[PDB]
RNA sequence: CGGCGGCCAUAGCGGGGGGGCCACACCCGGUCUCAUUUCGAACCCGGAAGUUAAGCCCCCCAGCGAUCCCGGUUGUACUGCCCUCCGAGAGGGGGCGGGAAGCCGGGGACGCCGCCGGCCACUAUC
RNA sequence: CUCAGGCGGGUCAGGAAUCCGCCGUAGAGUGCAAGGGCAAAAGCCGGCCUGACUGGACCCGUAACAGAGGCGGGUCCAGCCCCGAAAGGGUGGCCUAGCGAACCCCUGUGCCUCCCCGGUGGGGGCCAGGGAUGACAGAAAAGCUACCCUGGGGAUAACAGAGUCGUCUCGGGCGAGAGCCCAUAUCGACCCCGAGGCUUGCUACCUCGCUGUCGGCUCUUCCCAUCCUGGCCCUGCAGCAGGGGCCAAGGGUGGGGGUGUUCACCCAUUAAAGGGGAACGUGAGCUGGGUUUAGACCGUCGUGAGACAGGUCGGAUGCUA
RNA sequence: CGGCCGCCGAGACCCCGGCGCACGGAGUGAUCGGGUAGGCGGGCGUGCCGGUGGCGUAGAAGCCGGGCCG
RNA sequence: CAGGAUGGCCUCCCCGGAGGUAGGCGGUGGGGUAGAGCACUGAUUGGAGGUGCAGGGGGCGAAAGCCCCCGGCCUCCUGUCAAACUCCGAACCCACCGCCGCCGUAGAUGGGGGGAGUAGGGUGGCGGUGUAAGCCGUCCACCGAGAGGGGAACAACCCAGACCGGGGUUAAGGCCCCAAAGUGCCGGCUAAGUGUUACUCCAAAGGGUGUCCCGGGCCUUAGACAGCGGGGAGGUAGGCU
RNA sequence: AUAGGAGGGUGCGGCCCGAAAGGAAUGAGCCUCCCCGAAGGAAACCGCGGCGACGCGGGAGUACGAGGGGAGGGGACCGGGGUUGCACCGUCCGUCUUGAAACACGGGGCAGGGAGUUCGCGGCCGUGGCGAGGUUAAGGGGGUUAAGCCCCGUAGCCGCAGGGAAACCGACAUGCCCGCAGCCGGGCCGGUGAGGGGCGGGGUGCGAAAGCGCCCGGAGUCACGGCCGCGAGA
């Protein structure tokens, strides 16, 4: 199946209790925690619900595989790699990606490696804010997969 | 309470459409209800001698047994555990 | 045909036909068991000679009613969510998630189903 | 066994009770508020009958969740009856209002118990039933304080401000209507929309380890929706003289009589004798007349003490910047 | 007013080490770090007693001013 | 009632012990608020056609006499709209089961014990009252007790939840100067010093051949759009007064 | 003696001194080279696009980067103190309050004084002794200069049986089923399961009767300290 990357906008503050709740079922906790999620119709209504509060998009295994590389670790500041991920369980990156993508490991499962990626800040400013929709020229909720942009220049 | 002891948020809660009302099939109240049974609990307002509170309606409990003509059932009014007795007549099957 | 139910008008109204109706009605005797503060009308004892004409059963017709659906109005009315988004402090709108009634047009629908007997039957006529 | 009500026919003054048929899903009735429930009934009738029963639970309301007494109902079973052919029903009135602690007393019934010991008298007690607190989870209860005192409070009244703008003031739009005729020379209803903070009131925000009231007096600032002076336009402007409109705060806008009086009334003058804000400007500037304390009288009311937006007389104005 | 583009700009967010807390034995924590009322727990200082062990005219305590640590 | 006590609630300790369901989806339950309407219970506005009738006017008078008529009393296809009306009814809230998610054996879920505290405010939504401001319900981020950056400053509007020191980059918001960063770009609107103010700050109905931009009508050598050169007949004084 | 204030904080300059206790001369502030190097990340110029502002490709995650290591140079201050200029920020303190910088309350300044103590009882807790028992009070004997400690004293209290108004009566040294800890066997699972939970039966009271209430398969007692209530002036 397919796999989407879901980012919080607006965090741990200025939400209401039944958003919040909904928020950590998803395992985000702050602004500009990451997390890769499954397409699931109870997960898919959560986000849904949730969508005002964060930008959200479709994230392709190319992208992933960048991703863990360079903001992945379990102790300090440590990139993963093949020799890293082959002590982890599996041989390579990209196995662990398409496992990914498959649906049968989520990240936390694959082991020694955080369910959320602490990335960077965006750059440069905004065209239409973050406080009003990817439609009206902000960045909120589902968002092609145009989220693989966003990452980019956060690093 | 100072406007409650049995009544306060009926009227139109009781009321039924025309065609709702007439007092029901015969079934309903010779219909047994098991013990180990889960049922939705519904007031019926065309049986006066054995109904709910206004507050307990729509709750869903299990039948702890029985007494008499009427079954026992433990329900969860909110946190609390409560047993309460009724008629066959304001039980329905869960399913 | 019957009897006992379930869903409880999708089995309502109206009109039409037949009976594959001893047995179910009308109908006839009421002395007796028995119903009437008046009448065997009612209730009950007794019988079937006569009538299928109801009822009752079966079939059919939707014009009325009720059940359900399609399309139009309408994704409109209305709404959950967010905004240094707009207005002089009310408030509203957009996105996002949903989306009703009344009415018009076009339709299915004048039952279905369960058990058991019975002239006839050994089956389904009904 | 099924209803108000309607329809037609009979009876009567129409009508009712009463009669006959047809229509009639509930509008009837159920003691009583309201609501809900109900048509082979809880509605109607006839007969029988008195369970509106004794005992002990259960559950909920009471008091949602979530503590919370008393009390109420519903629901069981045990016992005794009742009715019914039996099944089955009846723990009063279709349901929800019509109830009451701790204590004390008395009733009904039996027993327990009463100081070395018995008999008797007379007591005490278990249970249950009945009896009030109605200011109703229950003190034993009438007033005054301006002769007052203290603790506190700006959680809260009086002054002022802030907020507010119904009330008030003022404006604009529409133009019914009269002005001989002609809505606008002039006057202008019904209705509708703003502005101001200047009357009244609302607010309880600010002060109760004080922000002293009103009026006058004196001294000064500012504002214009401008009374006069200047400059202008119309007219149902002949003149003389009015009426209406526009600009404009530069200057001026007085003295007397009554009231404590802001305000208001009056006289004669005047070119005109304009208004409003500034701690209802101005009491560490005056005055202290009025609000107004402890003294007193009268009217009204009260048994009385005593009261008054009734009248009235007299009743401190601190301080060296 | 309707589009569009480049930047500026927080204790946020990111990042390196240190530090406490929580957990691990006789390192680990994306899912730890604001704080009144209030609860809980640890240490310091003060006077005198007892026990133990020292110091003083070859200069006590106190006072004053300066250094240093936690 | 400017007061106590008992819960809810806060903390500390102890005990038992495996699920728990704030989250989201489907299945199985409950429902009359927005909305909507004439089908009741219901209050009423308006004209028809009935002339069904109690009666205030008339007629063949025997003043509503047999029979028709007119205030009118109430049917009927119609006619206004309804917290306490309904032929109806969302979005949405909530009960329960399963799943999935997440959380948990360093102890959740629940129980017992000890020690407390027991003036609230506030923006928004949905309200009830009251012109209003104010008061009071309900849910709520938050302030209270919580900093910091931004909103000129501005308890609660925004961003953000903060161990110590260092480096970096953005967010809210801004980019003429004060003040970091645009004497930005394209196009339309503007001539009022409007505005340059999300704001707590920032006045309306009405009206202007003031503008710009879209609409369909009239109408174009069948060319008056205004000018101008010529126009304004005869019956006839239309009659009356 | 032409410039602004809750009197300062932080950074960075000036001026001023610094014998001691500090760190360092066995090398201080300081300087230089080389390398590793988090988050981050250019420039010149070129090419191609875009109405343009400007984007995109290559340069390039390169140059560059906090921080750290080593080596080297120099040779006495540096830290720290007094005061002050500049940049930036900054409306006391305590109390009251929903909100305090306050036109709410209180304070001239400094020093000294200055407010959670004792007893009884009850409910908790921790530690410690002993154990189906535990604990002694008063007193005199004794010992000592006195006295405490040491021994005797068991008076008396509490627990070992509860229900009941009293009369008066009077029980399970665990039979059945789960399951935590733990143990055991197998490869999470299956037993055994104290503690514990869930039944059954029993004792007593009310009771024509039925139905409910309490109790029941051995742990308490005393000491010390502390926590808190209530009573006391508290």
């Amino acid at each position: 199946m397919a796999k989407l990357a879901v980012i919080r906008i607006r965090g741990r503050v200025n939400v209401k209790r039944p958003v919040r709740d909904t928020l950590a079922m998803l395992r985000l906790h702050r602004v500009n925690h990451c997390v890769i999620v499954d397409d699931t119709p109870s997960y898919l209504g959560m986000l849904q619900k949730a969508k005002d509060y964060i930008t959200w998009g479709e994230i392709n295994a190319e992208t992933l595989a960048k991703l863990i590389r360079k903001r992945g670790r379990l102790i300090g500041n440590k990139p993963v790699t093949d020799e890293y991920v082959k002590e982890k369980l599996g041989m390579t990156i990209e196995e662990f990606a398409q496992k990914v993508v498959n649906g049968e490991m989520s990240l936390k499962d694959l082991p020694n490696l955080k369910p959320v990626f602490r990335l960077h800040p965006p750059r440069g400013g905004f065209r239409g804010s973050k406080k009003r929709s990817f439609k009206e020229g902000g960045a909120l909720g589902y968002r092609g997969e145009k989220i693989n942009e966003l990452i980019e220049r956060m690093l | 309470q100072k406007a409650h002891s049995f009544r306060r948020k009926t009227r139109k809660k009781l009321s039924k459409h025309p065609r709702r009302r007439g007092l029901p099939p015969l079934t309903r109240f010779l219909q047994e209800f098991e013990v180990g049974q889960r049922v939705h609990i519904v007031i019926e307002p065309s049986y006066h001698k054995g109904m709910p509170d206004p507050r307990f309606h729509g709750r869903t409990g299990t039948v702890v047994g029985k007494r008499g003509e009427a079954y026992i059932v433990e329900i969860k009014d909110g946190s609390k555990v409560k047993t309460l007795f009724i008629h066959p007549v304001h039980l329905r099957p869960q399913k």
